[PDB]
């Protein structure tokens, strides 16, 4: 639900 | 409507701990990432990592793995940054940021200044600087802690050619200087005085500049 | 990590004229989904950073339409058609395509003006600091342009590079110049073993330095 760098929510 | 407000300034000593907060408003808090970025004074930006606001899982970059912890209090829409065993090099302004779909650092907090020092409150020594159409004089404010100090000339009557410079660390304490430029007919025929205030030590000094 | 190289680090501008900033990356920023996560931020004096452009060329909410962002692969550019006082500060390009996020070094926009040489003023240690066992020799180099300047110290004709601490002001909001303060800290004993002390200002406005001296006698 969230990528390695935190994108998105 | 979208805002992130951080906690106030912190003065800590080496080896101590500090916990700063970032309260988010205007959106559903668990919908987006919270990021942490460091800026040492007068330097560039460095991403510390992020925290997942739904699961609470933190991700730290290489330089912030060890003494740093990111946390949440989701019910109060708040994220915290805790740094343990503080060291001098931790002195900096820390920012919290919230991600959007295409960008990780979209909305920014105002930043929280953390200063780490073993110095104790110390008043400054104020020394007049007299030269060994115009004439430049000055005052040296040496050995004070913590910042800041206010410097004025003739109680604010002199403010045209005034240069008060940024303080610099010299042996764990701060040192600063101010210069004033006035007509040659005005000094030494008349008095010129630099007024120096340091609220942290309840000090206020007046120093007349005499030829020497 | 991906190295982000911004050129130039300091860009002299003129209100009403256009400005351009280059940002090159050490590896491609085209990501898996066909998008390029290259962003730009602006940080004005005393304020926190603030989003400008994302996805290479997309202006963010309420950003003046006069800011242009472009590029692809490893080469990107931010142009300002006509510069204003609001646009002054530090611009950073940063990437989100690869872990970990990395930023360029920053590009500071200053105001261009006519070259003004520095006014140098040297001051010996006061009688007050001396009676306390200390000895600080001060030199001010005021209202000069551009910001680049070299300061030299000499005790009895001979240079002294150690024990010198410098400080610089921001660009003056009125005349657009810079000023610098340089202090030479010594012990009282070591100050009374030399007679002549000199401060030199090497600035591009002359092939010769602006020399100021005083002798302890």
């Amino acid at each position: 639900a969230r990528g390695l760098t935190g994108r998105p929510g | 409507q979208i805002q992130l407000v951080q906690s106030g300034p912190e003065l800590k000593k080496p080896g101590e701990t500090v916990k700063i907060s970032c309260k988010a408003s205007g959106y559903t808090f668990t919908d987006y990432s919270i990021h942490w970025v460091k800026q040492a004074p007068g330097k560039g930006l460095k991403w510390m990592g992020w925290i997942n606001t739904e699961t609470g899982e933190p991700t730290y970059t290489d330089d912030f793995k060890g003494r740093f912890a990111f946390s949440l209090e989701s019910s109060a829409s708040t994220a915290f940054l805790q740094i343990n065993n503080l060291k001098n090099e931790d002195t900096a302004t820390y920012f919290c940021a919230r991600a959007t779909t295409a960008t990780e650092l979209a909305y920014w907090g105002q930043g929280t200044l953390v200063t780490v020092s073993a110095a104790k409150t110390t008043p400054p020594s104020v020394y007049p600087l007299a030269p060994g159409s115009m004439v430049t004089l000055g005052c040296l404010v040496k050995g004070y802690f913590p910042e800041p100090v206010t410097v004025t000339w003739n109680s604010g009557s002199l403010s045209s050619g005034v240069h008060t410079f940024p303080a610099v660390l010299q042996s764990d304490l701060y040192t600063l200087s101010s210069s004033v430029t006035v007509p040659s007919s005005t000094w030494p025929s008349e008095t010129v005085t630099c007024n120096v205030a340091h609220p942290a030590s309840s000090t206020k000094v007046d120093k007349k500049i005499v030829p020497r | 990590d991906v190295v982000m190289t911004q050129t130039p680090l300091t860009l002299s501008v003129t209100i009403g004229q256009p400005a351009s900033i280059s940002c090159k990356s050490s590896q491609s920023l085209l990501d898996s989904d066909g998008k390029t996560y290259l962003n730009w931020l602006l940080q004005r004096p005393g304020q926190s950073p603030k989003r400008l452009i994302y996805l290479v060329s997309k202006l963010d909410s309420g950003v003046p339409d006069r800011f242009t962002g472009s590029g692809s692969g490893t080469d990107f550019t931010l142009k300002i058609s006509r510069v204003e006082a609001e646009d002054l500060g530090v611009y950073y390009c940063w990437q989100g395509t690869h872990f970990p996020l990395t930023f360029g070094a920053g590009t500071k926009l200053e105001l261009k003006r006519a070259d003004a040489a520095p006014t140098v003023s040297i001051f010996p240690p006061s009688s007050e600091q001396l009676t306390s066992g200390g000895a600080s020799v001060v030199c001010f180099l005021n209202n000069f342009y551009p910001k680049d300047i070299n300061v030299k110290w000499k005790i009895d004709g001979s240079e002294r590079q150690n024990g010198v601490l410098n400080s610089w002001t921001d660009q003056d909001s009125k005349d657009s110049t810079y000023s610098m303060s340089s202090t030479l800290t010594l012990t009282k004993d070591e100050y009374e073993r030399h007679n002549s002390y000199t401060c030199e200002a090497t600035h591009k406005t002359s092939t010769s330095p602006i020399v100021k001296s005083f002798n302890r006698n």
